[PDB]
């Protein structure tokens, strides 16, 4: 039920970041505020130089840190310490034990503080693997047994968006896009489960359309539709989406190979 | 020295908003900031900015200030990141030019080396795209235009991949519709390719220069060709899974049209049945 | 490669910085044969004979041939060795000089064709569609 | 050399480690001492069946236990011993076709993360041609 | 527990296993008797992980187990199927038929339906984690000979009750059932024909009324 | 009234609030009447044990065997088998832990809760080390599982069928073969299902559609 909100900046610099420290580990500290017991909201990150050692206490620079705080503060960029990143490239996320040290040291400054790790290099141009989630695969590192994890979700302003379309223009290459597929699973998966649910009640209208008058079905039934239309209707979108989804893949197969 | 394409990076331009919604900076000012990547070769790769405090002079500002003190101390707090990513120049928000502009490019000129570039972000983003205008200053000295782009790295290819991921469209038009786009777009892709053919033609007859740019480019379109875990099954699965919608869904409407007969049959036996009397 | 393996014989002797270091010039020009071999084919794909034959060497180590020619970063890709194939996921962007351009002229006109035939292929099915 | 001889990813080849590394290790007081320390020289093994171990994993999709323990100079029972701990660990993914055959190191991935793949390279793809379009427009202006 | 009183077990489940939490006996019966009602049917028609739930874990029949001459020997039962006891299940289901079963004026009717069922689960739960076993395997667990095993199975399978199959020439039992798509593809394409050839065949009769 | 709250807390399986009780109520059993009572304080350090011994810490039973506090007079049949037992556990060696249900059930036997929780966990640490075992593997001969967990073969498959019925680890076992076969996730599909449930219920559809025949 506990979920923080990461800002688009956020997670670009992080990523930035990341990718840029490979084949090291970097990290740094995550700006935001707990809105309540259910939430932690990170709009801002700032990232903390390379130490002799691995990220660690120590490599949290206070003078560095404020450093970064005042200058932030001309800029009215003012938040708390809520978190922060780090990454673990290759191997996946989880805190090691020294991981953990570290995040009670961010325990005792406030108790919601999370610990967010990010993988650079697995990340790829499909999912990018991020985690974010705090204490008490990776199982073998005591996932639920030392710590727990967390939920994750991405804030969005209307203009943000707006310069994020204009990045891919599309208005050439369109259809020869294919949309995400498992996304179509779902679809071709609850759309099915639904066209089940609907099925007996078009069953239950016809029996009972069957030995009761119209005028008295419709006194019953007009306040739903129709479940003989759910049927016309519904079986639709999986037809007409999944005979472009078809097509839409033997060209790009053929065409493109 | 002389570049002519600029490359922008969209957390430039991310940054540089949430610095105005930040700093609630109304439309009657504007927000300035610096802009850090490589100004070295023929082109300028813009990748990383940060936010300046300044002010300008009441209405109709004769003087600014710009703290220079601000920019030397985040500078090399930046360097201890980062350390090749180099100071390049500044933007300000204001969607039109400003008169101490190309008074303060010149102070610019003291922090960085080449020709400071000066990119206006439009924050307002009421009109059309490219949000972005890229300046700079030649010789007189007024702001030479010049073109710009949004070049996503990898990270950024990432992210805003992950970010758009909702936003996708619908694209409610009927199946006709579509599949013609489609066949509008294959010839397009078609003559694309004559394009680059005889072009190449060009290449190794009419002597026109070898473009490596370009060349780099068609390798790259090599190394995306599918090789076709093999991808082969991987689709083959699909198209059986897909295949069997198709056919279930066919027989829904099947059954479905059946009843519509039943509901005519009866429909003409009542009628007809009355027409007797 | 033969060419080359020619161009050596003589130079060979002559410069005594190249009378040492014989055994790098063999490992590079296995490798760049391999990468052109690839670069070249038009799925990419190889059995280990192929490259043996390609590069003259004994197929033991075409998979050491190719495995260091991964690290340092020419080629990515994976290798299956039960059916002794390498599938290549890609090769690297590199400089081309003049002939090697006329080769990619051809792919392209290959993957011109096809699609000369199936976009001109795809109005007459389905020509009862169209808007 | 060593260290970045741990660092690359490559074959070891233990024997020939043995052979050039030896006196210079010998010599140290603390690491590889004279009688106390040869508990170090079976570490030192083990890290290096590791660490080929760890590097097959990257590039071989399939391999035969037979070549697997010729790469490795080892047995069939320490092999399989060896590719327990790893994937105990999580550091490969290997997964064993026992009767005498078949290491298998290919993350198995759901064929719709396959196509989510080969989309974006078709996407990428198109953008790129897309660039080579306006550039091969913009040439012949320039020239 | 009328609908016991018919074949209707499957409502009776939900609503005597319910009525555990609080139950009324003057108005019929002894709450044992109503105890063995509960875990008959539940036995009878819960699934595996609902019946550890449900039954096995019991606030109340724990709280009754020897208390009469059924509930022990049918929860002797139900332990030797939900841990896997095979040699011991045939015993218990025998006494269960006799002790319990054939005494109740509501199961006697119905003992037959019982017990049919009652193999069938078993059979049933024994091969879903073999892909093949062999014959003498099974016999051995159950401790009967192979012939009469054999004449057992045969009763279900063909009925397609069970998702086995046998192999007679080797002793040897092989298990189709739908889980890999392979299978739910063949399974839905023999249902869709069968529904085609119906709907066709219906089709032309209306079409020529 | 500590103990028996214990035993409870070791019906409930949370073995800290069960040891906050065993402690104490050792402790009164200790200094008190002696008379027939070292037996009754000799009950108590066992379930002391119990709850170590679940909770897989074996510093604390270190702790435990300590001459003065109870081996001094208390040396005898509880303390090596218990003992044994839990660093048994701890080793993960079965053949141990089975010799160790072999030579001290004298009291093992005797004591049921004792033995229960034993019976308990030695299943789940059975069942753990199965786990690990399989999962490098494919089509794995399970003669081979066998002799490398070390047991008889019967007894191991008899439990495989009851991980692979328990949803565990997603496999099946070929008996004519001898061979054991994981999968990485459910191998069905779900969508064909509802595919095949939707079939069904047109399936009836259809008969009472023509029901309508008049
Ligand atoms: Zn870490």
């Amino acid at each position: 039920k506990e979920t923080v909100y990461i800002s688009s900046i956020a997670l670009l610099k992080m990523l930035k970041h990341g990718r840029a420290g490979v084949p090291m580990e970097v990290m740094g500290l995550m700006l935001g505020e707990f809105v309540d017991d259910y939430t932690v909201n990170v709009v801002d990150v700032f990232a903390m130089p390379q130490s002799g050692t691995g990220v660690s206490v120590e490599a949290v620079d206070d003078v560095f840190q404020a450093k970064m705080m005042d200058m932030l503060k001309q800029t009215g960029r003012d938040q708390m310490v809520v978190g922060w990143y780090h990454s673990h490239p290759g191997f996946g996320c989880w805190l090691s034990s020294v991981d953990v040290n570290t995040q009670k040291s961010f325990e005792q400054l406030n108790s919601r503080a999370v610990a967010v790790v990010v993988d650079p290099i697995q990340s790829v141009k499909g999912k990018v693997v991020i985690d974010a989630f705090r204490l008490i695969q990776a199982l073998i590192h005591g996932l639920n047994r030392h710590y727990y994890s967390l939920n994750i979700d991405y804030h969005k302003t209307a203009k943000e968006t707006k310069m994020l379309m204009n990045l891919h223009k599309e208005q050439w290459q369109s259809g020869l896009k294919m949309y995400d597929y498992e996304e179509k699973e779902e679809s071709n998966l609850a759309a099915t489960k639904s066209m089940v649910k609907i099925a007996e009640q078009y069953s239950k209208r016809i029996e009972e359309e069957k030995e009761l008058t119209e005028e008295e079905l419709k006194t019953r039934y007009v306040g739903r539709q129709d479940p003989k239309k759910h049927l016309s209707e519904t079986a639709d979108e999986t037809l007409e989406n999944n005979i472009v989804s078809v097509l839409t893949a033997g060209v790009n197969s053929v065409a493109i190979k | 020295l002389q570049h002519e394409k600029v490359t922008i990076a969209p957390l430039v331009l991310l940054s540089a908003l949430d610095h105005y919604e930040r700093t609630q900076t109304k439309e009657n000012k504007r927000c300035v900031g610096v802009i850090l990547g490589d100004a070295n070769s023929s082109t300028i790769r813009v990748t990383n900015s940060f936010a300046l405090p300044f002010e300008e002079d009441e209405k109709n500002s004769d003087v600014w200030f710009l703290d220079h003190n601000y920019i030397e101390n985040m500078n090399e707090m930046c360097k201890k990141i980062n350390a090749k990513e180099k100071l390049i120049g500044w933007y300000h928000s204001g969607p039109k030019l400003r008169a101490s502009d190309l008074k303060i490019n010149e102070l610019f000129k003291k922090y960085t080396q080449n020709n400071p570039l000066l990119l206006i972000v439009d924050v307002k983003q009421q009109g059309v795209g490219l949000p972005t205008d890229a300046y700079v200053a030649i010789e007189e000295k007024t702001f030479l235009h010049l073109p710009c782009t949004i070049e996503a790295e990898e990270a950024e290819e990432i992210g805003v991949e992950h970010l758009l991921r909702d936003v996708r469209d619908q694209a409610a038009g009927g199946l006709s519709i579509r599949l013609t786009n489609q066949l509008k777009s294959l010839k397009g892709l078609q003559s694309k390719l004559k394009d680059v053919v005889e072009y190449l033609d060009k290449v190794i007859n009419k002597e026109l220069p070898i473009n490596h740019t370009i060349l780099g480019k068609l390798q790259d379109v090599f190394n995306l060709l599918p090789n076709l875990n093999n991808l082969q099954k991987a689709l083959t699965v699909k198209t059986n899974d897909e295949l069997m919608v198709i056919y279930i869904s066919n027989l829904v409407r099947s059954i479905i049209a059946f009843d519509d007969l039943i509901e005519n049959k009866i429909q003409n036996k009542k009628i007809q049945e009355q027409r007797v009397k | 490669f033969d060419k080359f393996d020619s161009l050596i014989k003589v130079q060979i002797s002559k410069i005594p910085i190249l009378a040492q270091h014989e055994s790098f010039l063999r490992q590079k020009i296995c490798l760049m044969t391999l990468i052109e071999t690839v670069f070249v084919k038009n799925i990419r794909m190889l059995s280990f004979e192929d490259i043996s034959k390609a590069t003259h060497l004994p197929k033991d180590n075409v998979e050491h041939l190719v495995m260091r020619a991964i690290s340092l970063g020419l080629l990515k890709g994976s290798i299956d060795q039960v059916n002794e194939l390498v599938t290549i996921s890609w090769v690297q962007p590199r400089i081309i000089s003049g002939d090697q351009i006329t080769k990619m002229k051809d792919r392209l006109v290959e993957w011109n064709d096809q699609v000369e035939k199936l976009g001109k292929k795809m109005e007459a099915r389905g020509q009862s569609i169209w808007v | 050399s060593l260290v970045k001889l741990f660092t690359t990813n490559e074959l070891m080849r233990w024997p020939i480690v043995q052979k050039t590394y030896e006196p210079v290790l010998n010599e140290d007081d603390l690491a590889f001492g004279g009688e106390a320390n040869k508990h170090h020289w079976e570490d030192l093994q083990k890290r290096v069946i590791e660490h080929n171990l760890r590097v097959i994993s990257e590039y071989y999709s399939r391999i035969t236990l037979l070549r697997l323990n010729e790469l490795l100079d080892l047995t069939e029972s320490q092999t399989e011993t060896y590719i327990s701990d790893l994937v105990n660990q999580g550091i490969i993914y290997a997964k064993v076709n026992r009767p005498a055959k078949i290491v298998n190191f290919e993350k198995p991935k759901n064929s719709s993360q396959l196509l989510n793949e080969w989309s974006h390279n078709v996407d990428e793809l198109l953008e790129h041609i897309e660039t080579i379009g306006h550039l091969i427009t913009k040439e012949e202006i320039m020239h | 527990i009328h609908c016991l009183a018919v074949r209707n077990f499957k409502e009776a489940a939900k609503l005597l296993v319910d009525s555990l939490a609080t139950f009324t006996s003057i108005e019929l019966t002894s709450y044992e008797s109503i105890a063995t009602y509960a875990s008959v049917t539940g036995l009878f028609t819960l699934e595996r992980t609902d019946l550890k739930s449900k039954v096995i874990d019991s606030p109340e029949l724990l709280s009754l187990i020897s208390t009469t001459a059924a509930l022990q020997s049918i929860s002797s039962l139900t332990i030797s199927l939900y841990a896997s006891d095979y040699a011991s299940y045939f015993p218990y289901l025998l006494e269960t038929y006799a002790n319990v079963l054939i005494p109740c004026k509501y199961l006697n009717r119905h003992a037959d339906f019982f017990v049919r069922e009652m193999r069938r689960k078993v059979y049933a739960q024994l091969l879903e984690s073999y892909k093949t076993l062999s014959l003498k395997s099974m016999a051995s667990a159950f401790g009967v000979s192979v012939a009469f095993l054999d004449n057992d199975l045969g009763k279900f399978i063909p009925n397609k009750q069970l998702n086995c199959v046998i192999d007679r020439v080797n002793g040897i039992v092989e298990t189709n059932r739908p889980d890999n798509k392979n299978a739910q593809y063949h399974l839905l394409v023999k249902q869709g024909d069968g529904l085609l050839t119906k709907l066709q065949k219906y089709g032309a009769a209306v079409r020529l009324t | 009234l500590d103990l028996m709250s214990g035993i409870l807390h070791c019906e409930d399986k949370d073995y800290k609030t069960a040891f906050s009780y065993f402690f104490e109520s050792f402790e009164s059993y200790h200094n008190l009447t002696t008379h027939n009572s070292y037996e009754k304080a000799c009950q108590v350090l066992k379930y002391m044990l119990l709850s170590k011994i679940m909770l897989n810490l074996i510093d604390d039973v270190k702790n435990i065997l300590n001459a003065k506090y109870t081996k001094e007079t208390y040396q005898s049949r509880g303390i090596d088998a218990m003992k044994a037992v839990a660093e048994a556990y701890n080793n993960r060696s079965l053949l141990d832990f089975n010799t160790a249900l072999k030579q001290y059930e004298k009291e093992l036997m005797g004591d049921e809760l004792t033995r229960s929780h034993f019976n308990a966990l030695y299943d789940t640490l059975l069942e753990s080390n199965l786990c690990k075992i399989i999962e490098p593997f494919e089509c794995v001969e399970i003669s081979h599982i066998s002799k490398i967990i070390g047991l008889d073969t019967q007894q191991v498959e008899g439990k495989l069928s009851q991980m692979i019925l328990d949803k565990i680890f997603y496999g099946v076992l070929d008996q004519g073969n001898g061979w054991l076969y994981v999968y990485e996730t459910p191998n069905q599909d779900a969508t064909y299902d509802s595919a095949l449930e939707l079939v069904g219920q047109l399936n009836k559809v259809v008969d009472q559609l023509f029901e309508k025949a008049s």
